[PDB]
């Protein structure tokens, strides 16, 4: 299964893949970082002209944002609750100046408290052992992307 | 620091490393990428002559030739940085002329990693440079057709 | 109408801006500010009209009828202004916007160009004027102070830290002192400029008092120069003095009930004619007048459904 | 009606009455389930008692919400006279698993002696020898308060999971954000 | 018609929209006036170096 | 690992219909090893019994009991195979069109 | 501080090791004539200082150009950058910073 992008420029993203690989070989022969077991998932990358693409498909992943909201929905609670309380707060909140957007941006965060990931996580493994590991792959799998990313200069990451 | 005097004194030492043990990875890479550093320095000094940079571009490019067969799977740095020399100091003719040689010393399932640089630069306006390419696609294309 | 001694006002994200009286905690006027937040306001010397500035634009409303448009505007500006401030004499109006420009502007109606443009590296939040009108105070994001003279076109930089953003500098009338502080709370006082004649502006570091441990918010003086009334974002306002930097009043709105969690910040406070009795605007959607000796406050205002962030209040020269 | 029968025994002493007696109660579950589902299961389960240890979990749970309140209760004071009466591990991964089975079901987790028993089972797994049981319950205390008990058995079972690192961050928690001079040598 | 009411009703609301003055940021200066600079922004009026003191007049009629 | 899910429910699965499917998989755990060939003959008469019982509910469980169930009626000899041809002519007069 | 901490110390001192490695495919990859004009927005005077950030970041000298930052001291200043509350606020709304 593959995935045809069109009108996209696909020629940079094969050459990021290519990085990655380097990386990849970079770990597997250090002492400390093998015996962790840190690696970047990577995916087929086929361009066919220069805004047509051909991307392979990765099965058994769902996006953040998808996830984030088939849980929310369940338990009967809004997408943007965070969102709502900043407009009821200052309806004007796009044109506030950098000071008094921190004080809407913390009254936000406080009244909601954030553990959406955490128990999505949890509700999805079958049993305690496994719980465990799939969290330990998860928080040394972000940590790398982060300092990877932070020397490509990664940026959108929404 | 890398000082007009300091690199002379440098490649001193890595010359004499490298004869002392040869078929050793760590002493022909670093002799090589000192002389590709070395012209690097040089390069900025008179943006700010053919045979003042020649008298290092040469040995840098046999020295890289040598460790990539050393290493033999994790040789991307080494085959990566001759295509460096290659696109830019490679229309001279004592450059062509080991690059030619080099070429056909080291096995031919080495530049497959590198097969996007090399496609990235067919369209090379010197013909002494842009020849040797596609002689080396061609040669892929007999072994690898389904990779180019 | 404005035709009082005393005057007051508020305004914040409701949209419209109350006027009070001091006498009493009853409303007169309710006037119209539409698709915009006030950021600062403040009175002309003529107490004749009000500057209320934000948003890229510099609304003016008048005083002595009822009129509830904004008659006199300002545009040109693409970013919010920070502060408006005026000439002793209303000869000019300086305003300090997030476009990293701290210009002039003028208010005479004819082509007399008295208009300057200074422009900066980083956004700035405050601006200032000194008491003898010759020279200027402008601090930006950077944590790095700019001295600017009027008479001359060279502006000396002054950074006490990096990396801190300062937020509000003032200058007492009286020109004993020089204060301001930044994100973190620490209010760096600094002994002013001795050249009253030649203007040498010359600034030593005086002292630095520790307090406000969240964000400080605004600092000011009290026309005798004798207090300093510095904001913070831990819902607590400080009272200092001018001898030796002590704790004269401390004030607090905090209810003591950990189910709040910081229900709103002590943006602005204002003096009186005798620096008795100080007005403060919280987020609190009300607005406080307090006590500098009993502490308790001494009425409310509570006519906005919005927080407050800018109160202006001034009187006759008399006190 | 008839479960608290198996369940008021009160005469298990004897391991291999431990044993008789799980079996019992759960050949019991299956007989009046209220489900025609699972009865049909209850003739299969007597001649194959390892069919009926995986049922276990779906017989209690339909029998549980049939019971009003006053019969219920009787079942959870049961339930903590069987967990510390006992140090046979087999029987106890029998109880272990089906308090994890309630809280993943949606009417939320069977109450016990103070917020769902987490104490109890955090203590009761580490014996065991389920580390990764042992450590949930451990997270579910600290997130209500910190205690300097807690920041130290959160060591030892990361010390035993094979996670250095993990139980490194733990002391760096107490040593910004908690007491000074607090942290002891061991 | 219908452009007649369009032509009207633009009649009304124009009234209403003369009624604010705009002042807008032209890019010019004293740039040429950099001697004649000392005195058109730059009065620099140095006084009221004696003190007075108050009697709390402000709000003595206040409360 | 779906077996392991459906022992815990992760699915949400209302407790109306997470019976059949709990007792599903027990049974057919003893139903694909033929060192429990005693156990066939009773086994059986139960599966047969919780698709009558159900009606049409009983389609989706389908894919798992069909494809073991071929499977033993090769391998089994004796008198097993007689009993087993009537029980799966019972099973095909409850599924009708969905056995296709 | 804990496992996601360790990590990232790990992760940025094979980075440092290798900062050859890693600076040669990134150098054919910004001085591509045809690859860097969506990038482009002297001709090459752009590509240079990106190559100039890169090696930077590449050897501490990144927050502060005057002196250099060893691994355990870069990666707290980032995570300072990445949560403090003045830069999550002026995010994009579909950014998402609350989450």
């Amino acid at each position: 299964v593959f995935l045809l992008k069109g009108h996209e420029d696909l020629r940079q993203d094969e050459r990021v893949m290519q990085l990655f690989g380097l990386v990849n070989t970079l770990l597997a022969n250090d002492p400390t970082s093998l015996r962790k077991n840190l690696s970047i998932q990577r995916y087929a990358v086929i361009p066919l002209s220069t805004n047509s693409g051909l991307i392979g498909w990765v099965p058994h992943c769902d996006t953040l944002h998808a996830l984030i909201r088939d849980y929310r929905e369940k338990k009967k609670i809004l997408l943007n609750i965070e969102h709502r309380i900043m407009l009821r707060m200052a309806p004007d909140y796009d044109h506030l100046t950098l000071m008094q957007k921190v004080e809407v941006f913390e009254h936000a965060v406080n009244n909601t408290a954030g553990d959406d990931l955490a128990k999505l996580l949890w509700l999805k493994s079958p049993s305690s052992e496994v719980w465990f590991d799939r969290r330990t792959n998860y928080t040394r799998s972000l940590a790398v992307m982060s300092m990877v990313g932070y020397i490509l200069g990664l940026g959108d990451r929404h | 620091g890398i000082n007009e005097s300091t690199i002379p004194k440098v490649l001193q030492y890595y010359s004499a490393a490298t004869e002392h043990d040869r078929s050793w990875y760590k002493a022909w890479h670093a002799w090589a990428v000192m002389n590709f550093e070395a012209v690097l320095h040089y390069k900025h000094q008179n943006q700010a002559l053919s045979k003042t940079l020649l008298m290092y571009t040469v040995p840098a490019v046999q020295g890289f030739f040598r460790s990539i067969s050393l290493s033999r799977g994790n040789n991307l740095q080494d085959t990566l940085r001759v295509l460096t020399l290659w696109f830019d100091y490679g229309h001279w003719p004592d450059v062509n002329e080991a690059l030619v040689e080099g070429v056909k010393a080291i096995q031919i399932d080495t530049w497959l990693q590198v097969i996007p640089q090399l496609i990235a630069r067919i369209d090379t306006p010197r013909p002494l440079v842009g020849r040797l390419i596609h002689q080396l696609l061609t040669d892929i294309g007999r072994y690898h057709p389904q990779a180019l | 109408v404005g035709s009082d001694p005393v005057i007051l006002a508020t305004a914040g994200y409701d949209h419209t801006v109350r006027f009070w009286q001091a006498h009493s905690g009853i409303c007169t006027r309710t006037v119209q500010h539409q698709d915009s937040q006030v950021n600062a306001l403040e009175v002309t010397p003529d107490r004749s009209m009000i500057a209320a500035a934000g948003y890229q634009h510099i609304r003016m409303y008048d005083l002595n009828s009822n009129n509830p448009n904004p008659i006199i505007s300002y545009d040109g500006v693409n970013k919010n202004i920070a502060s408006v401030g005026f000439h002793e004499d209303g000869r000019w109006m300086y305003t300090g916007g997030e476009d990293c420009t701290a210009r002039i502007w003028d208010l005479r109606s004819r082509n007399l160009q008295c208009q300057r443009i200074f422009q900066v590296n980083a956004p700035i939040n405050c601006v200032c004027l000194h008491p003898n009108q010759a020279e200027l105070i402008v601090g930006d994001q950077s944590g790095a102070i700019h001295i600017w003279d009027l008479k001359t076109d060279h502006n000396e930089q002054l950074i006490p830290e990096p990396e801190v953003s300062i937020t509000s500098a003032h200058i007492d009338p009286d020109a004993s002192y020089m204060a301001a502080v930044n994100s973190t709370g620490n209010c760096y006082v600094w002994n002013l400029t001795g050249g009253i004649g030649d203007e040498v502006t010359q600034l030593i570091p005086k002292t630095k008092i520790p307090a406000h441990t969240r964000y400080a918010l605004q600092c000011r003086f009290s026309p005798d120069s004798t207090l300093l009334a510095t904001c913070s974002a831990d819902q607590t306002c400080k009272i200092w003095r001018t001898s030796n930097f002590s704790l004269m009043t401390e004030l607090s709105i905090k209810s003591g009930n950990p189910g709040e969690s910081s229900r709103g910040w002590m943006w602005g406070c204002a003096f009186s004619g005798d620096s008795q009795y100080i007005v403060t605007a919280s987020s609190d959607n009300l607005a406080r007048l307090w006590c500098v000796e009993t502490g308790e406050i001494k009425r409310e205002y509570g006519g906005h459904q919005k927080a407050v962030v800018c109160l202006a209040f001034n009187d006759s020269v008399l006190g | 009606i008839n479960l608290q029968k198996a369940w008021g025994a009160a005469r298990r002493v004897s391991k291999d009455d431990w044993l008789e007696w799980l079996r019992r109660l759960s050949l019991e579950l299956l007989k009046d389930s209220s489900s025609p589902s699972l009865r049909s299961c209850w003739a299969l389960a007597q001649a194959y008692n390892p069919m009926a240890r995986d049922l276990f979990n779906a017989a209690f749970v339909s029998c549980w919400s049939e019971l009003n309140e006053d019969q219920q209760d009787e079942l959870i004071r049961s339930i903590e006279l069987a967990l510390t009466s006992q140090d046979i591990a087999e029987v106890t991964q029998t109880l272990l698993n089906l308090a994890e089975f309630m809280e993943h079901s949606d009417k939320g987790p069977l109450p016990l002696r103070d917020d769902n028993g987490i104490v109890l089972l955090g203590e009761r797994a580490a014996k065991c020898r389920a580390y990764a049981k042992a450590l949930h319950y451990k997270e579910l205390e600290f997130q209500k308060g910190p205690t300097p008990a807690i920041l130290e058995s959160l060591i030892s079972i990361n010390n035993k999971l094979q996670q250095p690192e993990a139980a490194a961050g733990v002391l760096e928690y107490a040593m910004k954000h908690f007491g000074e001079l607090e942290i002891q040598a061991t | 018609s219908n452009t007649a009411q369009r032509l009207e009703r633009l009649r009304k609301e124009r009234q209403n929209q003369i009624k604010c003055k705009n002042i807008q940021w032209k890019e010019r200066n004293s740039k040429q006036s950099a001697q004649e600079l000392k005195s058109l922004f730059e009065k620099k009026s140095l006084k009221e170096k004696p003190p007075i003191s108050g009697k709390q007049s402000i709000l003595s009629v206040r409360l | 690992y779906s077996t392991s899910e459906m022992l815990v429910n992760m699915g949400n699965l209302p407790l109306d219909e997470f019976y059949p499917a709990v007792s599903m998989v027990a049974l057919m755990r003893i139903f694909r090893d033929q060192s429990l060939s005693h156990h066939h003959t009773m086994v059986v008469q139960a599966i047969t019994f919780i698709f009558k019982s159900l009606g049409l509910k009983c389609v989706q469980f389908l894919p798992q009991v069909m494809p073991t169930f071929l499977n033993v009626i090769r391998v089994c000899d004796g008198a097993i195979r007689e009993f087993l041809f009537q029980q799966l002519g019972m099973l095909v007069s409850f599924v009708k069109s969905h056995i296709r | 501080d804990g496992n996601y901490r360790i990590t990232c110390h790990t992760v940025m001192e094979v980075l440092r090791e290798h900062k050859d490695s890693v600076m040669a495919v990134l150098e054919a990859f910004v001085y591509d004539p045809l690859l860097n004009w969506r990038l482009m927005d002297a001709l090459n005077k752009k590509a240079i200082q990106i190559i100039n950030r890169v090696r930077d970041k590449l050897t501490g000298r990144d927050f502060s150009h005057d002196d250099t930052l060893d691994v355990p001291t870069q990666v707290e200043l980032l995570i300072k950058q990445a949560t403090s509350h003045e830069n999550l606020c002026q995010c994009y709304i579909g950014w998402c910073p609350f989450w």
